């Protein structure tokens, strides 16, 4: 018997044995498929252009809709290892490519429905996971057959924006799905490294403005920061800046260890008087002999520095950020400079149109360049209606600007839709006949789950899942397999090479690869050592 | 998605494991208690109630269990008591040790059907073996078969002293209520010998009375309480005033009538009791009630009288005595005439002392001349274990003289059953081989029980045992070595057939045929299912 | 009822005594040898532990499972060590240590229950463990002909079967070859500092690669990396242990000053004291600068400007491993700098490998050291594939120096079972009862790879024990085929150090359980 033993004696192994739970059984497998289905079920009517929206609120009250997977799972309180294992799966697919989060779910969730009716059957639960590596490695040979981008981003930006239009149609900016997905591809070509084919991130920056609409997000090539002139009669409008960046507060030079200084006569009070007053007339006059109109400060300013500005015709800025004035330097071709004295004409930066732009009845008054030369920064400038409607144009033009830098690191496409997960099922049913020895019935629940993702977007259209599947699975078998897809409207014929619905090569190829491998830990598990209560 | 049961669901190996230390807790504690080294343990109760015995069918009665594979055992030890009667520790460690070797089988990946059917096959062929391995029926041996048999039930209990006082009472017991029955039936009814108890002298003091001896006493301290050559007449009806039934009332109308029917309860009731007592009736015996007033007709006319005997003591006593037992008027419409014919004989009906108390016995019953066993002991808790020592030894006795049959004790039945098993499972052998031969490895845990109460060397005097019994049935040249066992008060192996080691064949038999299907039982747990107490809803 | 003194005994202490405390060790052996049991074999699942903070740890090893459990039973402490100590000398020898020490008591289980007081089973444990430590070194097969293309061969077979049982299916022959060029690289020391196991979020098993530099994980810079490209095609790297901010301050230093003319000398002293420094880093060569400590925003802006790369609050982990991957040498302070102290690469950028950045060195031909970047799509997922890493590179260290190998499976478990129960039939006595049940105890390393898969174990082990009684002593446990096969054909390799220590700590954990006799607890918990 438990805690206790047949000679009388207390059979204690464990410190808090009566609090523990402990299963291996043979429901300790159909635990881990229940609770995983019911993810891929929450994030199944989420998929596609017609998926619909999902609703999350935080801890503090907080509301933020939300549509892409990433962000979803994470904002969860789900005390449960298994699905915590869904969160970390579109977590990662959201650090590598970022595009389908929401794909690579649904997809785990139908290999795991799979395995529940192979279960039964008396296959080996490892024995599926070896299945399914024989059969994933199937599907991602075929999804490199048919892959080809003429991208030289000069003037063949169109696989570029019709790329982007595929990440951008499931999100709510479909008002905005001429406008802000050419935003996406102009902001990664002029910040994009092409002889490394690297893209830094760093350099795209993301802010929000409530007020406006959608139509009125802009690429600001520059930056785009909060104006904060010490003086309220400063001019509002530079047309040539000659743009002196400094890393030094406008102060008598404070030095960081301790001093001390004694005073001990008239004669050094009064040189003191005179070296504040000397000092501030030297920060002065060595911007203005560098030729430079605007100041950027990290800094605070003093009060007698203030109206020195004014008098010398030199607006200046206040108390920036810390990677703000980065991107300052790179966008104007300038260098930021520690001191005063190492100031010179070819530290500065060039800029064009430097002005504040206040947005109704607000105080911000943000930082608006329009010109530039050779800048390698830009800032895109998003506005809404609400708050709602703006943090997720921040989360969906970021998948937007992902796919445009999974382009350059691999210039290889797919067609969406379905299409290439119905292609890649159809390549595994081939393949289990050669040969059908142990792992024939493993590699078609791979196929059978493989459909599960085009049958989805057959649902959340209105239509019927295995009457429209049916149709494109046949069509692709009677002549070579053409982008056969569906779509919501339809656009006429199912031909997704005509839609323009593109995908690239290495988001498939990562949503079939992780969800794999995430389904191997949770099949090769037969106890649970979770505790009781919290205390 | 899961079962909603309000219960607990346990399925797997974790009640396979649990059953098999339900049964090891109950086997673990009557392994103290076997044999003539086996020790008494105590029953304390809450309430303060002490009582001392190594009965395994005493002590798994009293203990609270809860385990449903615990109840198993405990009403097998039950079982026994009734079927033969001293079988009682030895079927619990076989059938906890059954299902212990079974454990390591089921852990194997071997299914527990083929378990289930491998010691069919081993439990047949042992009955089978132990058929045609016996020494001799009770023509040879005499009456040394009989007390050599109560001396192996009696070594393991408080009346195991080296004489043969409380052996050679038990045999005198059962040899003098031999009733016959049709198609030649010898019957022993071991239940009419009245076993009592009383705080007194020393063991050796236990009477042995030829007759009965009624615990009860006279009453009424008036009559002589020793009567010769007494005449009992057995009745059961109250001998009390005449009292109307519910149908009839006493409704009169004449105030002179009154002292008529008032007289006429006492007048009824005399009339009974002068009839029964002019036929020479001396000793009367009554299940129901003598009143004060009908005792002073017993007194007057100098007869003994005994109120408020028991009705299962009252049948032990007119089968004996050739007394009939009356309730009312008879004899086909006669008012008072009671068949004086059919009154009772005895040679003494006497009450004696029996330390602080009064106690009627009576001699040789002139009829059937039956038997009863006065016990005499220290305190209570001793009286208590000599009672269940004694009618174990009753128990021996009769299934020796109805089946003429017995077997080596001291192991050396599982000693040669431990052999045969394993040359019968290399025969016929294929996929159940292996339950039966951890059906003869179970089998040894009875000779090993007598090593461990003994103190002495375990794994080298089984092995030895062991060794005799291997030559006895792979080398035909009449070693005569069936009968060897264990000699635990020196520890080497002895043959118990000069030794006198003896038991009854039905004490091994059906314990072997009451532990083989018991251990099918809890076999078959595999998935269990415990709803939540439904008592306050 | 009985003990009801004046004095207590010592405050409220219970003991057991005798053959119910020893029944009460062994059973207690057999419910923490559960634990171990489903983790053993290429079909063996792995096990789930969450601790009450809520963190979970998803593995299949012997010392990983065994220490999240918390056990605070006397006894099944045993078997928890044994574990522990086979990841410190072997490092693959973990769930068979822990489950074979407990059918050593299981085996003796019914014996100890009738007699058989405890120095005659301790004498016939390290009787029969002599013997099968002596008959592995007589057996285990060596080669004459190392330093070749056969002996790198041999490193990666062992290497195969240290990464079965693991989460890797089909990456055993990509994993495996970079394990065994991990330790070929190190220098005579075979250390574990050396080699850097990082670990990527995003990307598949086959994302992995094995880095012949080093690689950081880019941590907190300051405003100018954004700046300073990654470009380099032969770079210098200064690795140093000085403060580049303007603020470093001995923290006793009081700077009086008197008049406003010295007052003005000390804070163009100050910045002419971190501008040294800055010239002694350059006029060198050293494009690359890393330093364990800190460096502001001044000395960022100035490497910006002359087109240098810099690094700042480096761990002392990686430092360590970048000294022997270039070649150089940490220098504190920077005036000694020369061409003798900084390193040299070929290939130095910084990828955007899993999101986050990464500064990896590649190129060097004189590397004493490696990293391999671990990839996967989960951080328990990546845990395990650190784990998995670890015993694989444990194998292969102790491979080297030893290369005497044993055949994989239960290959050795049932002939040395075939050995002892030749030996027992030999020898009179009670021995023949302990030897032969030792014997019997090493038959569950081929049952545990059938009892997880099913196989029909019962039958599996009469044909081991017919094939080894009759020709080789290398057959065991097919596990595509269900059938015997000979591992050493198959490849199934496994040093003879693993079985070795294995038998050895298994026997000293079952001497010790049967030996305490009585168990005595303080109730003092707090
Ligand atoms: N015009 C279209 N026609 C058909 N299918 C489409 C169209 N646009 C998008 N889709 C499908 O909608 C799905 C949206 O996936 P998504 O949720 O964005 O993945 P992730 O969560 O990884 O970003 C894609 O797999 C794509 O096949
Ligand atoms: N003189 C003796 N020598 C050896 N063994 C004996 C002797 N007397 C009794 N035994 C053994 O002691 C055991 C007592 O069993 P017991 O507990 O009476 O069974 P039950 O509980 O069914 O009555 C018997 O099995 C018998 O073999
Ligand atoms: N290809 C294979 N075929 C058969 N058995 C294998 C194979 N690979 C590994 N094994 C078995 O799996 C077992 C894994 O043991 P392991 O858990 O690694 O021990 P430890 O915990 O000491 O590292 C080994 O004993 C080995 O016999
Ligand atoms: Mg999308």
């Amino acid at each position: 018997t438990l805690a206790f033993d047949e000679y009388g004696r207390p059979f204690l192994i464990i410190k808090d044995q009566d609090r523990k739970s402990r299963l291996m059984g043979l429901e300790a497998l159909k635990s881990h498929i229940m609770a995983a289905k019911a993810v891929a079920n929450t994030m199944r009517t989420s998929l596609g252009p017609n998926g619909l929206d999902k609703m999350m609120v935080d801890k503090d009250g907080d509301v933020t809709v939300t549509n892409d997977g990433a962000t979803i799972l994470s904002m969860m309180d789900v005390d449960h290892q298994i699905a915590k294992l869904m969160v970390e799966l579109s977590k990662s697919q959201d650090d590598e490519i970022g595009d389908g989060t929401t794909g690579v779910v649904v997809l785990a969730g139908a290999l795991l429905e799979e395995a529940e009716q192979l279960l039964d059957r008396g296959i080996h639960p490892i024995r599926i996971a070896d299945g399914y590596e024989q059969a994933a490695r199937v599907a991602i040979e075929h999804l490199d057959k048919i892959s080809d981008s003429v991208l030289v981003d000069i003037k063949d930006t169109e696989p570029l924006i019709q790329t982007a239009k595929t990440t951008l149609g499931s999100k709510v900016v479909n008002s905005c799905h001429r406008q802000m997905a050419e935003i996406a591809v102009n902001a990664v070509l002029t910040v994009a490294d092409m002889e490394r084919r690297d893209v830094d991130f760093e350099l795209i920056k993301v802010e929000g403005k409530v007020g406006g609409r959608l139509e009125d997000t802009k690429l600001i090539k520059g930056v785009i920061v909060d104006k904060d002139f010490s003086h309220p009669q400063m001019p509002k409008k530079v047309e040539d800046a000659k743009i002196a960046i400094l890393t030094c507060p406008f102060e008598p030079p404070k030095p960081k260890t301790k001093h001390k200084l004694d005073v001990t006569s008239v004669e050094d009070y009064k040189a003191l008087q005179k070296y504040e007053k000397e000092k501030f007339e030297e920060m002065i006059q060595q911007i203005k002999e560098t030729g430079a109109n605007l100041a950027i400060c990290q800094w605070g300013f003093d009060d007698e520095a203030n109206h020195l500005l004014l008098q010398n015709n030199l607006p200046a800025v206040r108390w920036v950020g810390g990677p703000e004035i980065e991107l300052i330097a790179i966008a104007t071709g300038g260098r930021i400079v520690p001191r005063f004295s190492e100031l010179t004409a070819e530290k500065l930066g060039f800029a064009g149109l430097v002005q504040e732009i206040s947005f109704g009845t607000t105080k911000d008054k943000m930082l608006v360049i329009e010109q530039c030369k050779n800048s390698r920064a830009v800032t895109i400038f998003i506005r809404g209606g609400n708050k709602m409607i703006i943090e997720e144009a921040k989360r969906s033009l970021h998948d937007a600007l992902c796919v445009i830098r999974n382009l350059i690191r691999d210039n290889r496409v797919v067609y969406g839709g379905g299409a290439a997960e119905i292609s890649c099922a159809l390549a595994v049913s081939q393949e289990a006949d050669k040969c059908p020895t142990l792992e024939q019935y493993a590699m078609r629940a791979f196929a059978d789950a493989l459909e599960v993702i085009p049958m989805a977007l057959s649902e959340n259209s209105g239509m019927n899942p295995i009457q429209t599947m049916t149709e494109v699975r046949a069509r692709q078998v009677k002549e070579m397999n053409p982008a056969l897809g569906i779509d919501c409207l339809h656009k006429g014929t199912n031909d997704m090479k005509q839609q323009h619905v593109i995908e690239t090569l290495i988001g498939k190829k990562q949503q079939i690869s992780l969800a794999t491998q995430m389904v191997r830990m949770i099949l090769k598990i037969d106890d649970i050592r979770k505790p009781g209560e919290s205390e | 998605g899961p079962l909603s049961v309000f219960g607990d669901r346990s399925t797997g190996e974790t009640i396979r494991s649990q059953n098999v230390m339900a049964a090891a807790s109950i086997a673990n504690i009557v392994k103290s208690s076997l044999g003539p080294v086996g020790l008494d343990k105590m029953l304390v109760d809450d309430i303060g109630d002490v009582t001392i015995t190594n009965d395994g069918a005493t002590i798994l009665k009293l203990l609270e269990v809860e385990h449903p594979a615990a109840k198993v055992l405990c009403e097998l030890a039950d079982l026994q008591d009734k079927e033969v009667g001293d079988g009682t520790t030895s079927v619990v460690i076989i059938a906890a040790e059954l299902l212990k070797n079974a454990d390591e089988l089921v852990k194997q990946k071997i299914h527990p059907t083929s378990v289930i059917s491998g010691y069919r096959l081993a439990c047949k062929e042992a009955v089978r073996y132990i058929n045609e391995n016996l020494i001799v029926n009770t023509d040879e041996l005499g009456r040394d078969c009989l007390i050599n048999a109560a001396k192996t039930s009696m070594s393991s209990k408080i009346i195991g002293i080296n004489g043969d006082f409380f052996a050679n009472m038990v045999v005198d017991a059962v040899l003098a209520i031999k009733y016959t029955d049709i198609r030649g039936q010898p019957r022993y009814p071991v239940n009419s010998v009245n076993i009592l108890k009383a705080h007194g002298r020393s063991q050796m003091e236990s009477m042995l009375i030829s007759g009965y001896a009624l615990n009860c006493v006279v009453g009424s301290q008036g009559m002589p309480k020793r009567i010769v050559n007494a005449k009992i007449a057995c009745l059961d009806f109250s001998l009390q005033k005449t009292k109307m039934k519910l149908g009839v009332q006493v409704v009169i109308t004449d105030p002179e009538k009154l002292d008529q029917i008032r007289q006429r309860e006492s007048d009824i009731t005399k009339e009974r009791i002068q009839k029964i007592l002019a036929t020479g009736a001396n000793v009367i015996l009554t299940t129901g009630g003598i009143d004060d007033m009908c005792l002073k007709y017993f007194v007057e006319a100098g007869a003994m009288a005994v109120r408020r005997v028991l009705k299962r003591d009252l049948k032990r006593i007119a089968k004996a005595s050739g007394a009939t037992i009356l309730s009312t008027l008879a004899n086909l419409e006669g008012e008072e005439t009671f068949e004086a014919a059919m009154l009772g004989q005895a040679e003494e009906v006497v009450q004696e002392r029996i330390c602080d108390d009064e106690l009627i016995l009576i001699k040789n019953t002139k009829a059937r001349t039956s038997a009863s066993i006065i016990l005499r002991g220290a305190n209570d808790f001793m009286c208590d274990e000599m009672e269940r020592s004694l009618h174990d030894a009753l128990c021996v006795v009769k299934r020796v003289l109805e089946s003429k049959s017995v077997v080596p004790g001291g192991g050396a039945v599982e000693a040669a059953l431990s052999i045969y098993l394993e040359n019968y499972a290399t025969s016929m052998g294929s996929r159940e081989q292996l339950a039966i031969a951890e059906f003869a490895r179970s089998l040894l845990v009875i000779p090993n029980t007598l090593a461990v109460n003994a103190a002495q060397d375990s794994t080298d005097l089984v092995a030895k045992l062991r060794a005799f019994h291997n030559e006895a049935q792979v080398n035909p040249e009449r070693k005569n070595l069936k009968w060897i066992g264990l000699d635990l008060s020196n520890g080497k192996p002895r043959d118990n057939k000069q030794a006198g080691v003896f038991e009854p064949t039905i004490v091994k038999v059906k314990s072997l045929k009451f532990a083989t299907e018991a251990a099918i039982t809890i076999l078959r747990i595999d998935d269990l299912i415990k709803l939540h107490p439904e008592s306050k809803d | 009822m009985m003990p009801t003194p004046v004095i207590l005994l010592k405050e409220g202490t219970d003991s057991s005594q005798g053959i119910p405390q020893l029944v009460s060790n062994i059973s207690a052996c057999q419910v923490i040898a559960e634990a171990v049991r489903t983790t053993l074999g290429p079909r063996g699942m792995d096990k789930l532990i969450v601790d009450g903070r809520g963190k979970a740890t998803i593995s299949n090893d012997g010392a990983t499972i065994l220490k999240l459990l918390d056990v605070v039973h006397p006894a099944a402490k045993t078997l928890v060590d044994i574990a522990k100590s086979q990841d410190a000398e072997v490092g693959d020898g973990t769930t068979s240590v822990t489950l074979l020490a407990a059918e050593f008591l299981k085996q003796v289980k019914p014996y100890v229950e009738e007699g058989l007081h405890p120095q005659i089973i301790i004498r016939a444990f390290r009787t029969a463990t002599q013997l099968a430590v002596n008959k592995i070194k007589e057996i285990a097969v060596t080669v004459k002909k190392a330093d070749k293309v056969e002996q790198r061969k041999l490193l990666e077979k062992c290497a195969m079967t240290a990464l079965s049982s693991k989460l890797i299916s089909q990456q055993k022959a990509f994993f495996a070859k970079m394990v065994v060029d991990a330790v070929m690289m190190l220098d005579d020391l075979l250390q574990l500092k050396m080699i850097g196991i990082k670990k990527v979020q995003g990307g598949a098993l086959e994302d992995s690669q094995l880095v012949a530099g080093v690689a950081f994980k880019k941590t907190f810079s300051y405003a100018g990396f954004e700046m300073q490209p990654k470009k380099y095609h032969n770079p210098k790297i200064a690795l140093l242990n000085v403060e580049l901010e303007l603020k470093a301050e001995k923290d006793n230093a009081e700077i009086r000053v008197h008049t406003v003319e010295d007052y003005q000398a000390i804070v163009d002293a100050e910045w002419n004291i971190l501008y040294d420094k800055l010239e002694k880093i350059h006029h060198s060569g050293a494009k690359v600068v890393s330093s364990k400590l800190p460096i502001g925003d001044v000395a960022t802006q100035y490497f910006a400007d002359r087109d240098m790369f810099c690094a700042g609050r480096v761990p002392e982990e990686d430092l360590k491993r970048t000294m022997m991957a270039c070649g150089g040498s940490i220098q504190t302070s920077v005036n000694a700098l020369s061409a003798d102290v900084l390193g040299r690469c070929q290939v130095f950028e910084e990828t955007q490998i899993g999101g986050e950045r990464y500064n990896f060195f590649t190129g060097c031909p004189k590397a004493k050291t490696c990293t391999f970047i671990l990839r996967g799509g989960a951080e328990q997922f990546m845990e395990e594939t650190e784990r998995s890493l670890h015993d694989a590179i444990m194998i292969v260290r102790r491979a080297i120096k030893n290369d005497s190998v044993v055949a994989g499976g239960g290959a050795i478990e049932m002939e040395l079972s075939k050995y002892l129960r030749d030996y027992s039939r030999t020898i009179p006595g009670k021995q023949q009862l302990l030897i032969g049940a030792y014997a019997k105890a090493l038959e569950i390393i081929p049952r545990q790879l059938c009892d997880n898969a099913g196989f029909d174990a019962t039958n599996i082990l009469n044909k081991l024990r017919a094939r080894h009684a009759q020709g080789g002593t290398w057959y065991g446990v097919d596990i595509n085929n269900e059938d015997i096969a000979d591992n050493f054909e198959a490849f199934v390799w496994e040093p003879a150090m693993v079985r070795i220590n294995a038998l050895t700590a298994a026997s000293e954990a079952a001497c010790l359980i049967v030996s305490v006799d009585e168990t005595i607890k303080n109730p003092r918990s707090t």
